[PDB]
RNA sequence: AGGGGAUCGAAGAUGAUCAGAUACCGUCGUAGUCUUAACCAUAAACUAUGCCGACUAGGGAUCGGGUGGUGUUUUUUUAAUGACCCACUCGGCACCUUACGAGAAAUCAAAGUCUUUGGGUUCUGGGGGGAGUAUGGUCGCAAGGCUGAAACUUAAAGGAAUUG
């Protein structure tokens, strides 16, 4: 596991919850 | 230069630099952010009685192969649900 | 795969510097030989150095063997080594008596003004 | 050499060093009182010039500016200082 | 650790040089990482020469020949065996035999 | 100081020229720059052969001045100072080390050749290298014959020769014998030249 | 008994060499310990680690002991060794004998005035091995040896009663410890003081006077 | 740029001392180096210094004797009051015995120890050893 | 140095390098001390009497013995014309 | 967002291999690769080595500029110039040997002039994870950038080198 794989997959998480986050904002 | 400056006219910036990296300490950063005494079992302090809720056997670490033999307890200064080690060869039996 | 142990080759390494003028090139004789001046423990090691002792002298008879040196070469040598020719030894006598110098040579010997005789070639590049 | 005198250099030493590396700096270039091809007159004419300098009589040119001294004009003669 | 002085390559003043690509895998690497041999061999051979020659109108012909610049990646010159890795103190030496 | 007579006589200086000793090397350090007379076109230097002699005369007092002939090593490592060498060791004391050097025959104090010498004259500071290092482990002098291109590390006193011929180092070594059989009950007769002849100093082939 | 083999060793057996300064001032090597117990008799000697040092091979681990042991009386004389041998005892045997070999003359000086003997060091130094850096303070009269206890029996076995210490790196390092130490301690003839300016006509060696006796036939 | 030329001159001095050098040139050799050289000289850490006077700032080139140990500058220059002088000379100098602190004072570049007997202070410029 | 009623109290006192005042310590087994032959009349060795120079190892390793000496022994008048001081 | 779109080619298609192969391998191929007008502002953006200044060791080569040889070279049987050689010097990309000296070492002419610690100055780090994560702010069309914790967990993680 990389870091820039951490770092890909994180990305994903990280926007898969700006999105999730905003069905209620 | 070595970094740091040097000039007589320079206290300021070797002040506040300081200042800024002692952050760094956990230590220090402990007491100046006040972590004890907001988020903590024990509010800062040496002791704490508490009410014994029930009694729990857990499993020791690797490689130990043990069990340790510890209480639940509710603390009464703010009611944190915490476990906590009993030790002596028994005296599980007098906890209750 | 007939390699032969130092202590085969360091046993004729003592024998033929100092027995060199009495040895033969004949390896019968050298066993014969090696009965009494050497004193060895088997046969088969006897004629083993023998062998060896034997081929040395061959390889000594083509010109002298580096490692090993009998007393007679010692002698062989000195008197080759006390060459002294009579002549052409940097006496001068290449231009009976004018020495051949650049022109730097010759104001050196005129910053030690040393009377000497010269001369001047001349040189480029 | 690890001992030297520092005070007093060679004059040979100082001269292959650059200009304002020696002992006391100071300018190798000089002035030249050229000569005019034609007439007599004397113009005072910087090694270095870097300007196209002009006498009377040749007033078509006197020296040349290059990248240093400057190249006399192939006709003039000269004598330092 | 640093195991090179020139990291991998020939590059102090550039920053950026260009790519090339082997000739062996088409890899893209950089012009001064590159390996490279100069191939100068014959146009026929060293073993078909004498037959040509026999079977080549034009009793005296010179032979031509043929040129061109190879460029290998480093995995491709040491699978091929063109570089062969040496030891610590033998890779500094840079001459071409 | 030193008596008018060690002054370079032109006997001297006759075959001290003839061997080409004067005949320097093409490129010069900043430790040999004193002696570099001139630079030849062709781009051969030229030494003094006054610097020369006065520091093989000073070189000669420094080897003459342990009491003992049996411990001042003359080390030669070419093959052109290998007669040098031998026949300066039959002159005087002066134990030979010609061929190899046997790393640690300053130190190891229990080999076979381990010596204690209170001085090393080496042929060659160059090729001489390991005989000048094993004698700085063990507080030694060394005296080199050293050119413009050789190096000056752990070389107390340096006689500026032409170490590319033979001739050169032949005399150079010779020399160096006669001068400390001068300063000796030896060869009182300084006026004139030493009987035996420089040249079986030089090499010798096959 | 003992049959020297060097010049310094026929001359020390002989008696012609009757103090260890003699070798110091000249900088003679000594090769031979006989040289060192004929001159410095009642050299105490301490053992201050024994650790044992490995070595990987094919069928186990190869184990080795590695000693350290200080040489020196009370009155500046020090010597330092390190040996590593198969067992514990041969490498006391051999670390006593690097360690005598090893021994170096120090400096003692007065932090205040120069009232009674030397008491301290004659200037502050500093000795550097591996990382550890050791530093060494000239103290005042009864301070004592202000130091670690492995350093501190270095100094008690140097001649030193007062001098103050500042440490770096892996102190916990014993080796090297030692060895910055060993180094410091040595500095202080190294160190050049105004009382030193004067010039000295630079005395002639043993080696060379008694070159006669010294290297028999 | 430079700052501090008192600073360029006990280095320079200093690199030199180590090589085993005999002399140094400095520049531009200041007024405030002449006085530093001064007392540095007056102690006998150093030989003969003789200033070329160029037209523009000086140099100078300082005979060395080999008896510097270390000749330096303690930047910034630090206000000294004079009971503080003995913290600076338990901190910069090796022994009580011997060395000095040059301190710029009211009266003049002097040394520690001369300094002390006219009670004076003044910023501390440097130290020798 | 001396003690309150004088009375050197010093191990030893170590020879100084004559080409840079250096202290040679009792660990420096690079540094020589070369002894040159006096000479009185007649070029005679005269042994016993020597003109005696200490070069520390710094210098030799340094590379710059060669022309230590040369200094020295032109200021001694060992050496005639050989060492210049202006280079 | 227009233009242009030969080649190569995230996606996708497909052929094999393989137990599997939504990979490596082969054949196609959209976006992209190019350009114009605007965005973003990140790279192992590296010499993993801030910038300015001084000093400290030997060499040869090379780029650019300059200085000097009664130097070689040419078409007019030489001139100037160009080209070349030699000796200097200023600035630059570097390289080689060495260890003064440094360093944990690998190595370093600076990573030297540091417990003998101070030329001037800016930025950054404080055991390993959680984590460059949550939240807030701000910038951005978006991608995401900049700023940036805590709870909790942990006796090690790590650097260089040695033997196997
Ligand atoms: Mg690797
Ligand atoms: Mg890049
Ligand atoms: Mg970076
Ligand atoms: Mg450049
Ligand atoms: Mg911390
Ligand atoms: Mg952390």
């Amino acid at each position: 596991m990389r870091a820039k794989w951490r770092k890909k997959r994180t990305r994903r998480l990280k926007r898969k919850r700006r999105k999730v986050r905003a069905r209620s904002k | 230069g070595k970094g740091k400056p040097r000039g007589l006219n320079s206290a300021r910036k070797l002040r506040v630099h300081r200042r800024n990296n002692r952050w760094a300490e956990n230590n220090y950063k402990k007491r100046l952010l006040g972590t004890a005494f907001k988020s903590s079992p024990f509010g800062g302090s040496s002791h704490a009685k508490g009410i014994v809720l029930e009694k729990l056997g857990i499993e020791s670490k690797q490689p130990n192969s043990a069990i340790r033999k510890c209480v639940r307890v509710q603390l009464i200064k703010n009611g944190k649900k915490v476990t906590a080690f009993v030790p002596n060869d028994g005296c599980l039996n007098f906890v209750d | 795969g007939r390699v032969r142990t130092k202590t085969v080759k360091r046993a004729s390494k003592a024998l033929i510097e100092r027995y060199y003028p009495k040895l033969t090139l004949d390896f019968q004789t050298n066993k014969r030989l090696c009965d009494e001046i050497a004193t060895i423990q088997s046969k088969r090691l006897r004629n083993k150095i023998a062998g060896y002792t034997t081929h040395l002298m061959k390889r000594i008879q083509k010109g002298p063997v580096r490692g090993i040196s009998f007393k007679l070469q010692e002698e062989e040598r000195e008197r080759k080594d006390q060459y002294v020719p009579e002549v052409s030894a940097l006496d001068l006598s290449r231009s009976n008596g004018v020495l051949n110098v650049d022109n730097q040579t010759s104001d050196l010997v005129k910053s030690l003004g040393l009377k000497l005789p010269l001369s001047v070639i001349n040189v480029s590049a | 050499v690890l001992v030297q005198d520092l005070l007093h250099p060679t004059a040979a030493s100082e001269a292959r060093k650059h200009k304002l590396k020696t002992l006391v700096q100071g300018p190798r270039s000089y002035f030249l009182d050229v000569k005019c091809p034609g007439c007599l007159n004397i113009t005072t004419v910087f090694s270095h010039a870097q300007t196209a300098v002009t006498c009377e009589s040749c007033s078509t040119i006197l020296c040349t500016p290059t990248g240093g001294k400057a190249k006399l004009s192939e006709g003039t003669s000269f004598r330092r200082k | 650790p640093k195991k090179r002085a020139s990291n991998g390559r020939n590059k102090k003043g550039r920053g950026h040089v260009k790519p090339v690509r082997c000739v062996n895998c088409s890899k893209s690497i950089p012009k001064d990482k590159a390996i490279k041999r100069m191939a100068i061999r014959n146009i026929v051979e060293a073993a078909a020469v004498r037959d040509l020659s026999e079977a080549s109108v034009y009793p005296e012909y010179a032979l031509p020949k043929t040129y061109n610049k190879l460029h290998y990646c480093v995995s491709c010159a040491i699978h091929a065996r063109i570089v062969r890795v040496r030891s610590r103190e033998d890779r500094k030496n840079r001459a071409p035999p | 100081s030193l008596p008018a007579t060690f002054d370079l006589t032109p006997e001297d200086a006759q075959l001290l020229l003839a061997a080409n000793t004067h005949l320097g090397a093409r490129n010069v350090q900043v430790h040999q720059e004193p002696y570099v007379f001139n630079a030849r076109p062709d781009g051969v230097h030229v030494i003094n052969v006054g610097k020369t002699w006065e520091k093989l005369v000073l070189a000669a007092r420094i080897i003459a001045a342990i009491p003992n002939p049996e411990d001042v090593v003359a080390i030669s490592s070419r093959t052109f100072g290998q007669r040098a060498v031998l026949k300066f060791a039959a002159h005087t004391g002066a134990t030979p080390i010609a061929g190899r050097f046997t790393p640690g025959s300053f130190t190891n104090y229990i080999t076979r050749s381990f010596k204690e010498p209170r001085l090393v004259i080496v042929t060659d500071p160059r090729s001489d290298a390991q005989a000048i290092k094993e004698a700085s482990y063990v507080n030694i002098p060394v005296i080199a014959l050293t050119d413009l291109d050789s190096p000056s590390e752990f070389v107390d006193v340096a006689i500026p020769c032409n170490n590319r011929g033979k001739h050169s180092i032949g005399l150079i070594w010779y020399l160096l014998a006669r001068e400390v059989l001068r300063l000796r009950g030896a060869l009182v007769d300084r006026t004139q030249p030493w009987s035996i002849m420089p040249d079986l100093y030089f090499y010798r082939d096959p | 008994g003992w049959v020297p083999v060097t010049k310094l060793g026929r001359l020390v057996k002989a008696g012609k060499i009757t103090t260890i300064e003699e070798i110091f001032l000249h900088s003679l090597p000594v090769k031979e310990f006989q040289i060192i117990d004929t001159l410095l008799p009642g050299l105490q000697d301490e053992v201050m680690n024994i650790k044992p040092v490995q070595k990987q091979t094919r069928a186990g681990q190869r184990t080795r002991f590695k000693a350290v042991v200080v040489v020196g009386d009370s009155n500046g004389h020090v010597g330092l060794g390190i040996k590593t041998a198969k067992e514990v005892a041969g490498a006391i045997r051999a670390g006593i004998i690097i360690a005598k070999l090893s021994v170096i003359p120090i400096r003692r000086g007065y932090w205040g005035t120069n009232l009674g003997q030397p008491h301290s060091l004659a200037t502050k130094t500093t000795g550097k091995c591996g990382s550890v850096t050791v530093r060494l303070i000239p103290a005042p009269r009864g301070s004592g040896i202000v130091a670690s206890p492995a350093v501190k029996k270095l100094l008690q076995l140097a001649g030193v009663e007062d001098v103050y210490t500042q440490s770096n790196g892996k102190t916990r390092t014993l080796e090297n410890t030692l060895k910055a130490a060993f180094v410091a301690i040595g500095n202080t003839y190294g160190f050049l003081t105004p009382n030193l300016w004067a010039e000295q006509p630079l005395p002639v060696s043993p080696l060379d006077i008694y070159s006669d006796e010294a290297s028999a036939q | 740029t430079r700052s501090s030329v008192l600073a360029d001159a006990l280095n320079a001095i200093n690199n030199a001392e180590k090589t085993g050098k005999r002399q140094v040139l400095i520049r531009p050799s200041s007024k405030v180096i002449i006085k530093f050289l001064q007392v540095m000289q007056k102690h006998g850490y150093i030989g003969e210094f003789e200033y070329i006077d160029d037209h523009r700032s000086g140099k100078i080139v300082v005979q060395l004797n080999g008896r510097l140990n270390k000749c330096g500058v303690i930047s910034p220059r630090f206000n000294v009051k004079i009971g503080d002088i003995e913290k600076w000379t338990a901190n910069l100098l090796p022994a009580r015995q011997f060395g000095y602190v040059i301190l710029t004072t009211s009266a003049g570049i002097m040394d520690h120890e001369e300094a002390r007997r006219k009670h004076v202070s003044g910023k501390i410029l440097g130290f020798v050893y | 140095m001396e003690n309150d009623k004088g009375q050197l109290v010093e191990l030893y006192v170590p020879r100084k390098c004559s080409a840079t005042n250096r202290i040679i310590k009792a660990d420096d087994h690079a540094s020589v001390q070369i002894n040159v032959a006096k000479v009185d009349e007649e070029g005679r060795a005269i042994p016993g009497e020597y003109v005696t120079y200490a070069l520390s190892g710094y210098v030799r390793s340094r590379g710059e013995s060669d022309d230590s000496l040369n200094r020295l022994a032109q200021n001694d008048g060992l050496l005639k014309n050989v060492w210049s001081y202006s280079r």
